RNA sequence: UAUUCUCAAACUUUAAAUAGGUAGGACGGUGCGGCUGCUUUGUUGAGCCGCACCACGGAAUCAAGAGCUCCAAGUGGGCCAUUUUUGGUAAGCAGAACUGGCGAUGCGGGAUGAACCGGAAGCCGGGUUACGGUGCCAAACUGCGCGCUAACCUAGAUCCCACAAAGGGUGUUGGUCGAUUAAGACAGCGCCGAAUCAACUAGCCCCGAAAAUGGAUGGCGCUUAAGCGCGCGACCUACACCCGGCCGUCGGGGCAAGUGCCAGGCCCCGAUGAGUAGGAGGGCGCGGCGGUCGCUGCAAAACCUUGGGCGCGAGCCUGGGCGGAGCGGCCGUCGGUGCAGAUCUUGGU
């Protein structure tokens, strides 16, 4: 017995009933990711200030 | 004009007095929809 | 109801004449036809010679 | 992975413009790039380190990170019912910078001024721009009237260039 | 005086066609600025 | 007097630009039921035909145009072009009526009536006042007769109104020419 | 070598429409000073940090408001439609994209129908419409107008839709291009006398057109149509729109030196009402226990009754009868607590 295969009828309905949320963006972001080096100068510098 | 237009709340017309013509066309094609410029003003006295 | 009203001329003489003059030119080119030359292979059918 | 590689389906959108392959100039490497600028993602096919996936090809983000050969972007990404800020690195060959804000400088600037003359003069203005309104009435000059009727209909005249 | 500023926009408007007329020309109306906008298809099966 | 159909000369141009500070003014002759259907019609003829369009054109003018002497009796010829099932044809037509728009009403009629064309598949290339002689269908040149004479073959039997209507009556109506 | 007919899902210089991304300030700008182990030949830069000043809110429209978190149900067979679209001769076939719909949803229209058209809904009065209609069935004209069709085939009669083609017609109705003609057009006898010949085009009609119970424009019928194409007025018609009444829900407001209140109350003001699976709230009903207030041989429970009334409802109160010994209201609390189904169990019919 086959059955359907696969569909995106009514996803996009479902996406909508709540969303599409943007989430809000805080003035400081995360600094995960970024140079190292560039950091460890940032976190001596602000020792130092 | 924008502060005192949403001051407005939305006006609830009653039926067309005398009815429509055709609401699936164009008011060029003799429907009713679309941009009926200064006509629309018979309609207003029909419907308020 | 008196008929006693009065003859009012809002427009002096000369600029009614001319008010008229410009009214009946502009009838004239509303009422304008084109010459219908363009379509020479239709010339017999419209009726242009 | 799962049935599409990688590069799947990228057969034009990474392939280089007509008559203009080969050597890259120089300008894309003198390029200075900065945290908080936005950039635009054009793959060049190219260069194939630091290729940003597909999906970012075409898209506009902000910088976040500066390498010594890349570029961290922030590009927004729609999964289903949110909207994810998903962060990538990208080499600066990929990459150009947007344009999509060159005129919001200059405006803010125009605006201050205008609102430090308008305080001068002791008078309340708003600098917000407008959509294009109305315009107002206009006397058009009488000249010759060409008349244009419906033409004729003929079937030789069907195709292109006649029958 | 909104009366009176009514009747003298309409004896305006008058006024200027038929000058425009004299002239030989033309008066283009000054466009709409303001619509009066009427529902007229229900809420069943709608477009997002 | 109420007319379905209306005569308008419609004036507009293309918008000026710098290549073009005045550009060059179109006028039409134009039948619609009112005038924003005629101003549409004129907007659609001069997109088709001078590639102006609306939304870069400019209205100028816009005027009906009534019959001089709506009192006497014309003959009117209408040059058109019509679309069938199967292609497109031009066609002249012929009418007797006192005013053009009573012409161009029968005309719209007469089409529908025999061809089953629509009223929006239907464009008129021209429209004129033809003299008696000049006329060229048996139609209308038949009543080009100094003392035209014939019998009322065909009335309608009924009341002057429903007022005096009736179901039933004492006798059958009596007729006679 | 210069031309030329015709082409591409796995060709392409060029290249739309629709759709995709970003930005349009209070997390801004300007001027000084400071921190660094990073960077520079270079306090050269890069970030960050303090001080001082400015910042009319920096496009439109809307905003029945925005954000965050916890626990959990059901679901994980779908199907249909415009447009795009793959395999297949095709399928009421099989499979994808966007959107909507049915499923879960009644209501008016399409005779009839899950999906078409209209439109979504608390209980009512009035008015008006949507789609569709106004010869009867059947509410509304045999209304006012113009042409076409005559079916000796069951003429024809309204999106989905309940099919018809290529070829034809000297049936009839309009148009297009040609030829002859009052120095006389075509047929019959140089007489005779005013129209004649030919090809295309497309409306209606006809041929093309054969199946099994008797029968389907829905039926009857309809031809100065009640058929076909196009108009004009006036009407009919939804649980849709407008005004009013009432019920519920949601939101808002008023009520204390309290003449002051089931404040868990009363009063006032707006908007609004579809629901399967599923969730929750407030209530109705049964049998005990701890308390409290009562009824009953001057007749309890139970049962019976075209007696009566209250509540939207679960139910409740009561007249009358029968019965002949117990029973109920209220506040808490508890449970082997509510049946139309299970080829359900037992008994009875
Ligand atoms: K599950
Ligand atoms: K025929
Ligand atoms: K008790
Ligand atoms: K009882
Ligand atoms: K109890
Ligand atoms: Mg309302
Ligand atoms: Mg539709
Ligand atoms: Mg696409
Ligand atoms: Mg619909
Ligand atoms: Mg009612
Ligand atoms: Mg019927
Ligand atoms: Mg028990």
């Amino acid at each position: 017995a086959k059955s359907k295969n696969h569909t995106a009828h009514n996803q996009s309905y479902k996406a909508h009933r709540n969303g599409i949320k943007k989430p809000r963006k805080h003035r400081h972001s995360s600094t995960k990711g970024m140079d190292p080096k560039f950091l460890r100068n940032q976190r001596y510098a602000r020792k130092h200030n | 004009f924008k502060e005192a237009n949403n001051f407005l709340w939305p006006f609830q017309l009653k039926a067309p007095l005398g009815g429509l013509k055709k609401k699936r066309n164009h008011y060029v094609e003799g429907g009713d929809a679309g941009n009926r410029e200064n006509y629309i003003n018979e309609l207003i006295r029909r419907m308020n | 109801k008196e008929k006693l009203d009065k003859k009012r001329h809002q427009v002096t003489k000369e600029e009614a004449s001319a008010i008229r003059a410009a009214g009946t030119s502009w009838f004239k080119t509303m009422i304008s036809d084109s010459d219908y030359t363009e379509f020479e292979n239709f010339t017999k059918w419209l009726g242009v010679t | 992975p799962a049935g599409h590689g990688l590069r799947s389906r990228t057969r034009d959108s990474f392939s280089r413009a007509f008559r203009k392959k080969g050597t890259i100039p120089l300008s894309t490497y003198l390029r200075i790039f900065k945290i908080g600028d936005y950039v635009d993602i054009k793959v060049n096919g190219a260069i194939h380190k630091g290729m940003p996936h597909k999906f970012y090809h075409g898209r506009t983000g902000r910088v976040w990170n500066v390498t010594k050969r890349a570029v961290g972007v922030e590009v927004n990404k729609q999964v289903r019912n949110k909207i994810l800020r998903k962060r990538i690195h990208v080499r600066i060959e990929h990459v150009q910078l947007s344009r999509c804000t060159e005129e919001v400088k200059e405006r803010m600037k125009k605006n201050d001024q205008l609102k430090a003359e308008a305080k001068a003069r002791g008078e309340v203005i708003s600098t917000k721009r407008q959509p294009v309104g109305p315009k107002p009435g206009f006397m058009v000059e009488g000249a010759t009237l060409e008349t244009v009727t419906p033409i004729p209909y003929d079937v030789v005249n069907d195709l292109k260039g006649g029958y | 005086q909104y009366a009176k500023e009514y009747e003298a926009q309409e004896r305006e408007l008058i006024q200027l066609k038929r000058e425009a007329r004299l002239k030989g020309g033309f008066y283009v109306d000054p466009e709409a600025k303001l619509l009066f906008i009427i529902r007229i298809r229900g809420i069943n099966a709608m477009a997002p | 007097v109420t007319y379905k159909f209306h005569q308008y000369q419609v004036v507009g141009r293309a918008l000026p630009t710098e290549n073009d500070e005045h550009p060059k003014i179109y006028r039409m002759k134009l039948w619609a039921t009112n005038e924003v259907r005629a101003k549409s019609k004129f907007w659609y003829y001069l997109r088709k035909l001078k590639k102006v369009k609306k939304s870069n054109g400019q209205m100028l003018a816009i005027n009906e145009i009534f019959e001089k002497n709506p009192t006497k009796i014309k003959n009117y010829g209408i040059w058109l072009r019509y679309q069938s099932r199967t292609g497109y044809h031009n066609m002249y037509k012929e009418y007797r009526d006192t005013t053009l728009n009573g012409a161009v009403e029968q005309m719209y009629t007469e089409m529908a009536s025999r061809h089953r064309v629509r009223h929006h598949c239907i464009q008129i290339i021209k429209t004129a006042t033809i003299p008696a002689k000049l006329c060229k269908r048996e139609s209308t040149k038949q009543f080009h007769d100094s003392k035209i004479k014939f019998p009322l073959v065909f009335k309608k039997v009924r009341p002057p109104s429903r007022k005096l209507k009736t179901t039933y009556k004492a006798t059958r109506p009596n007729l006679f020419m």
